[PDB]
């Protein structure tokens, strides 16, 4: 992790629990000008070591005033909704199980995913090779870009 | 006489026939027997009912016999694809070694003798070690045969010096008479001896919370068609002995019930709260056994006629349902080899049916009415609670607990996200829901009719 | 006799039609409704024969295992209580299909769906009227399991199973009471049979009360035992409107009010029942007072309800104790169906503090809500004041400890609080749900539903009220504030409440008070009651028993004792060598010993 | 809802019924037997 | 798939069922007459 | 809903806020090297738009964003369109 990013989130954040309190969008949007204006108005410019403690400071400040519960969005990991639809997420592989008097019935859709899997059989090695290729040792990194197909 | 013939001779028909359709024949015989054996059950409302001078069949054997003999069809359709790969010779072998196991209950539960009874209460030990040791998986199979073995001979091995005690220092040996010619036997100090000698065997082969260390690494380990009966079976004779032989005893068992009715009331909490957090499933179904025969073993021990009934009762329904969740167990471990239970994961997702029968299963498992595994239960709470006004405020911690874990193994291995990668599962197989459907059938169909299951008292 | 038996038996054909293929069919749910359809107006006759002429009956057609001394047998017992309840238990849940039909129509598996809900209802219907204790525990039991399938409905996400293994592990604790008393009436009084039970205990019972107290704390969320309600709500709205709102919570005192003789005898039950709904109105009102949910905060309310009733039964009047039920279903379902309106019109966002202020939005929905909060509320000839002024009135001129009558005033209070709460977030302001609005009140289905609660909203209560037999025997005399207790709390209520709300609308930020973070976390209560002694269980169940006590100990005591014995003697004995001179000369001296 | 009337009378002959069968059958045990019901009416 | 399922309890049904019909039946016959 | 829909409800919002003429908006629009904004708008514009739609912005995800295209891509992954 970095300084800049992390007291952005450090904003983001406490402007959420701020309108957790306010409430109403009127009340909401003066409070978090006056934020914003204090976030600038401090040190947008100053020396890192003065910074952090100017952090440490904050964390104390938002968190006596964190809010026993903030609004959260339904898809988000509080949730009123969170995995709702966990159950129904079946992956692919699953159907490809169903014997031909179930197969039968979708001749369209079997059709095109034959067509998938064999791009993927077909594709597989140079996955490998170009795996094998961009990579060091091994990094951080997750992932590499295409250069020719599939990626 | 007429039950055990055929058991008997569907050796020869095993032997005979032909390489590929074994499984139809035993299956199919076996069943008939089955109907056969619950002519039986028709008892006598006073007189034990009687037979050959060798053989009596009272009411507490009853439904045992027609348990037992119940449970050899079942266990031919839960191993019939669990080997395959095998030779039709030692195929032919194994299935063998199931209904040799069987023809020694029906030989047992009948007893009379306590002399023959002992003979064959021991020689039930041999096939079943066979079964656990040649065709159990992994390494620790080989020492779990040690704990099962062990335990049960160093138990059984002093009650039969009493046994040939008894029948020198009185007349016949004989149950009948025994129950009729019965005197007190009273302090001292020999016949307290005595007293363990008589009990001690029987309480290991139904653990006890002190002893119960072979028993989960006996489940661990077997195949199984050796787990079923294993869970099943052996516990409940090793208690329905214990019954027997309190026809003597007294006034000597209100002295002596003390430490092993703290021994069971503490360990039956205990062993649940164990159960409370096992790694793997197979186990958990096991110490969830244990935990369900510490009931028992107090319910024979106050000794109140109540708890008999709860006794014979329990027996009977925690047969089923831990051989039930046994192998609802076993089909998920062919279907992920994970044993582990948290790999499953979101199976009820990719499968339904069986979402349904560990619902069943477990449901009967925490006993919630009017299962006769519940009824079972509550009548021994009676009795105990008439024993001592305290005793109920362990037998609650208990019916908290095993609706926790119970649930537990439900929501754990079930509800919840599917593994990625487990590409492995297929679908469920006619068999597994035949199979888990002939489980659980005749335990609700049984509720119907408690009256033919409660026993002699 | 054939009537009420046939009320009952006929829920039971489509759970036999789940195997037939209609099951599968999208058809199914409405047979269903209708079948309940026909349930009530069934339901209706036995209640009007039991009006006029005022018989009542039991039957046990067939005894089900005759033990010594003792047969138990099923009983449907039909008195006043059973006869009474189940119309509305009918009316309520086929408002409930009505609207399900609507709030689920999206939904895969819904067919199921219903198939438990009748599952569910039929228990309900094996509680209500059961005479024989036992019968009465299979009821018990098994709506406690279907509460835990419904919960757990949208079993994907773990918060679902969570709550719902909290609700039964709740219960659980509750049946433990249970059970101790079923046990003890049958030691001693031999019955498991409110006739014997009745007859027989003219002593005082110094214990099996209080256990079957615990009971009645389970299912009822009493202070000890709250929690799991409020978590219960996680499940599908439908579901908590059918059951935690009434069918379900209120049997757990439905249960004490069966056994009042047995109260009467004593003095210490009226005692402590009375000492803790009490406060349990108390303290649940409080959190009720500050949340953002619309159903935690409906939630509160109900066991908040549950506690006045359970002081009702407390101060020895059992009677308007099971009034106030009757009145109380009506209230509560309509408001989570009104809620439920909401939250499936905005794509469902509970949370009041992004709910909009949609007063003209959804004008249907803000009637309905609007009597449904004043019928809570406890307006003067409106429904809710039928049951509620009489009891708290009941209360006040009756001898008994007054603390608690004052924590009744409170609650009370509080009742006209939140209720405000949810009138101002919900509808008054200028909206701030975000934009887009789907919102579509209309669909045809959910506005009949509404509708037939509202018509009982408003005139069950006074002809209900008018119908039943005068068993309260009313005191009515000095004084005149006796009365006007009940209004000006109200009326203290709203006016803090709402000037309050309104001082939230004038800009100045700042922070919280320790009382508010109090109030609005539930109390402290789940987050130290849960995190807490689960932890040391858990822990001692690994830190100990699976561990060290049985895995460590109990295996070397003896396995690994006389393993290693024979280890140190077979070395011992076996010592490999095998010279002669050695074991020879130990001939000589074992001849010398001999 | 009266009772403590005819439901009296009916509880005073279970009173006597209940007390000897009581007497009779109490702890005998499981096995009871007759020869234990007489060692019992002997004391 | 759904097919295994359905395709198990339309045996299952089927069977007990099978042996069903003559059961019931026989029974009420029984009770009308004799 | 559509990928239309999205890219006209983002940019429909973009427009509102101040700090941008509007005129000077385009989908493919820079919003550091084009446009001076910084981040500390650059939250505000994200939370904001994520605002319209209820829909949730992971962190890590949000510190990309900049170019409009790359927002309505964005939502257009998470909602599957």
């Amino acid at each position: 992790l970095t300084h800049q990013q992390k007291v952005l989130r450090l904003y983001k954040r406490a402007l959420r629990h701020l309108e957790s309190w306010c409430v109403h969008r009127d009340k909401y949007r003066y409070f978090a000008c006056l934020m914003r204006a204090r976030f600038d108005e401090h040190k947008n410019e100053k020396d890192m070591v003065k910074a952090t403690q100017l952090l440490r400071q904050a964390e104390e400040e938002f968190w006596y005033g964190q809010h026993p519960q903030p609004y959260i969005f339904p898809e988000s990991p509080g949730g009123t909704s969170y995995e709702r639809y966990e159950c129904y997420k079946v992956p692919e592989w699953c159907l490809d199980d169903w014997h031909p008097s179930e197969k039968a019935m979708y001749p369209d859709y079997f059709a095109k995913r034959e067509q998938w899997k064999r791009l993927r059989r077909e594709s597989w090695e140079r996955e490998v090779k170009q795996l094998q290729e961009e990579t060091p040792p091994g990094g951080p990194r997750t992932e590499a870009l295409p250069p020719a197909r599939k990626e | 006489l007429k039950i055990i013939i055929p058991t008997t001779m569907l050796l020869p028909m095993t032997w005979m026939s032909k390489h590929n359709m074994i499984w139809i024949n035993a299956t199919v015989h076996s069943l008939l027997i089955s109907l056969i054996s619950l002519s039986l059950l028709n008892q006598l409302g006073e007189n034990s009912l009687n037979f050959s001078l060798t053989f009596f069949s009272d009411s507490l054997s009853a439904p045992l016999l027609v348990l037992t003999t119940w449970l050899l069809p079942l266990m031919l359709m839960a191993s019939q694809s669990h080997l395959s790969k095998e030779t039709t010779t030692r195929k032919k072998l194994y299935i063998t070694m199931l209904i040799l196991l069987q023809l020694f209950l029906i030989m047992t539960f009948t007893a009379t003798e306590l002399i023959l009874f002992y003979i064959l209460f021991e020689a039930t030990l041999v096939p079943t070690l066979i079964i656990i040791t040649r065709w159990g998986n992994q390494t620790e199979r080989l020492n779990a045969g040690l704990y099962f073995l062990f335990y049960t001979l160093a138990g059984s091995l002093p009650l039969l010096v009493a046994l040939v005690y008894i029948q020198n220092t009185t007349g016949s040996l004989n149950f009948l008479i025994i129950h009729y010619w019965s005197h007190p036997l009273s302090n001292s100090w020999s016949n307290i001896f005595m007293w363990l000698a008589c009990i001690m065997a029987f309480m290991v082969k139904m653990p006890l919370y002190g002893l119960h260390l072979w028993l989960p690494k006996a489940h661990v380990e077997a195949p199984i068609a050796g787990s079923m009966v294993l869970a099943a079976v052996l516990l409940k004779l090793g208690g329905y002995g214990m019954m027997r032989i309190t026809t003597i005893l007294n006034p000597l068992t209100n002295y002596m019930a003390y430490p092993f009715l703290m021994l069971s009331m503490w360990g039956m909490i205990m062993t649940s709260s164990i159960c409370l957090r096992q790694t793997d499933l197979k186990s958990l179904i096991a110490y969830s056994s244990v935990s369900h025969m510490a009931l028992v073993i107090v319910a024979i021990m106050i000794q109140t006629p109540w708890s008999f009934m709860g006794a014979t009762a329990l027996m009977i329904a925690h047969g089923l349902t831990s051989s039930m969740l046994f192998c609802l167990a076993n089909t998920n471990y062919e279907r992920v080899h994970s044993r582990t239970m948290i790999l499953a994961r979101g199976l009820q997702t990719l499968l339904p049916l069986m979402a349904t029968w560990w619902l069943m299963a477990s449901l009967t498992n925490l006993a919630l009415p009017p299962s006769i595994n519940l009824i079972g239960e509550l009548f021994i709470i009676t009795a105990s609670f008439s024993w001592s006004n305290i005793t109920i405020i362990l037998m609650g911690m208990n019916m908290m607990i095993t609706a926790l874990y119970s649930l537990y193994m439900l929501i754990t291995t079930q509800r919840g996200k599917y593994t990625h990668h487990i590409n492995n599962i297929k679908a469920s197989f006619t068999r597994e829901n035949a199979l888990m459907a002939l489980h659980i059938l005749p335990l609700l169909l049984l509720t119907l009719n408690p009256k033919m299951i409660l026993g002699p008292l | 006799a054939s009537l009420t038996l046939t009320t009952l038996i006929i829920l039971t054909i489509p759970i036999m039609m789940s195997n037939s293929n209609i099951y599968k069919t999208n058809l199914y749910p409405n047979y269903v409704k209708t079948t309940v359809s026909y349930a009530f107006t069934l339901s209706l006759v036995p209640l009007l024969m039991f009006m006029h002429t005022g018989q009542e009956m039991i039957i046990s057609n067939w005894h089900w295992m005759t033990l010594q001394t003792v047969e138990l047998s099923l009983s449907f017992k039909m008195d006043y209580f059973s006869v009474m309840f189940i119309p509305v238990a009918l009316f309520v849940t086929w408002s409930i299909m009505e609207f399900s039909m609507w709030y689920m129509h999206s939904d895969p598996f819904i067919n199921r769906f219903f198939k438990y809900l009748v599952l569910f209802l039929i228990t309900m219907m094996i509680l209500v009227t059961a005479n024989n204790l036992f019968q009465l525990f299979i009821g018990w039991e098994g709506v406690g399991i279907m509460s835990f399938l419904l919960i757990g409905w949208w079993h994907g996400r773990t918060d679902a199973n969570t709550a719902a293994l909290q609700a039964i592990l709740y219960n659980r604790i509750g049946d433990i009471g249970f059970v101790l008393s079923m046990a003890w009436f049958l030691t001693h009084s031999n019955a498991w049979d409110l006739q014997q039970i009745f007859m027989l205990n003219n002593e005082c019972p110094n214990m099996p009360l209080i256990g079957l107290l615990l009971a009645a704390a389970g299912k009822s969320a009493q202070f000890g035992l709250h929690p799991w309600l409020p978590s219960a709500m996680e499940g599908p709205t439908p579901v908590s409107a059918l059951l935690h709102s009434s069918t379900m919570v209120v049997a757990g005192v439905f249960l004490l009010i069966r056994f009042y003789p047995l109260m009467e005898t004593n003095k210490l039950v009226q005692t402590m029942t009375l000492c803790l709904g009490a406060i349990t109105t108390l303290f649940t009102a409080l959190c009720a007072i500050t949340q953002n949910d619309i159903k935690k905060i409906v939630a509160f309310s109900t066991s908040s309800q549950l506690g006045l009733m359970m002081v009702t039964i407390g101060i020895n009047q059992p009677h308007l104790a099971f009034l106030h039920i009757c009145m109380h279903a009506f209230f509560k379902a309509m408001l989570f169906m009104c809620s439920g309106s909401i939250i499936h019109s905005l794509n469902d966002e509970q949370d009041i503090r992004k709910m909009g202020g949609l007063y003209k939005a959804m004008p249907f929905t803000t009637t309905a809500l609007i009597i449904g909060s004043l019928a809570l509320t406890g307006m003067p000839y409106l429904t809710g004041f039928y049951s509620k002024d009489l009891i708290i009135e009941a209360v006040n001129m009756s001898y008994t400890n007054a603390w608690a009558l004052l924590m009744t005033l409170i609650a009370t209070s509080l009742t006209a609080a939140y209720s405000t709460r949810i009138i101002f977030f919900a509808f008054l302001g200028k909206p701030r749900f975000p934009p887009l609005v789907l919102i579509n009140e209309n669909n045809p289905l959910l506005i009949n539903s509404i509708k037939r609660l509202l018509i009982g909203s408003i005139f069950a209560g006074f002809i209900i009220s008018n119908n039943i037999p005068p068993m309260t025997v009313p005191n009515t005399t000095m004084p005149l504030y006796m009365k006007m207790t009940a209004l000006i709390v109200t009326i203290m209520g709203f006016m803090l409440a709402l000037e309050l709300n309104n001082t939230t609308y004038y800009l100045k930020f700042k922070y919280p008070s320790q009382t508010y973070k109090f109030s609005n976390m539930l109390g402290y209560y789940p987050s130290i009651m849960h995190r807490l002694p689960t932890y040391h269980n858990l822990s001692m169940s690994q830190k100990s028993a699976s561990s060290l006590l049985d895995l460590i100990w109990l295996e070397t005591i003896l396995p690994k004792t006389t393993s290693f014995i024979q280890m140190k003697m077979s070395i011992m004995v076996s010592n490999q060598k095998g010279l002669i001179k050695l074991y020879f000369l130990s001939f000589l001296i074992t001849i010398m010993i001999s | 809802e009266s009772y403590r009337q005819n439901c009296a009378k009916e509880l005073e002959q279970f009173t006597q019924v209940s007390k000897a069968f009581q007497d009779r059958y109490s702890d005998l045990g499981a096995h009871y037997s007759a020869r234990k019901c007489l060692a019992k009416q002997k004391q | 798939s759904g097919f295994y399922d359905r395709r198990f309890l339309k045996l299952m049904r089927f069977y007990i069922l099978l042996t069903g019909i003559p059961v019931a039946i026989g029974i009420t016959l029984v009770n009308v007459f004799i | 809903l559509t990928l239309e829909a999205i890219k006209d409800r983002v940019l429909y919002v973009l427009k509102l806020y101040d700090k941008i003429d509007p005129e000077k908006l385009s989908v493919n629009s820079h919003f550091m090297k084009d446009l001076g904004l910084d981040s500390l708008d650059q939250v505000e514009i994200i939370m904001a738009m994520e605002d319209e739609f209820g829909f949730e912005i992971p962190d890590i995800d949000a510190e990309k964003l900049m170019c409009p295209q790359e927002i309505v891509d964005y939502i257009a992954d998470k909602k599957d369109v």
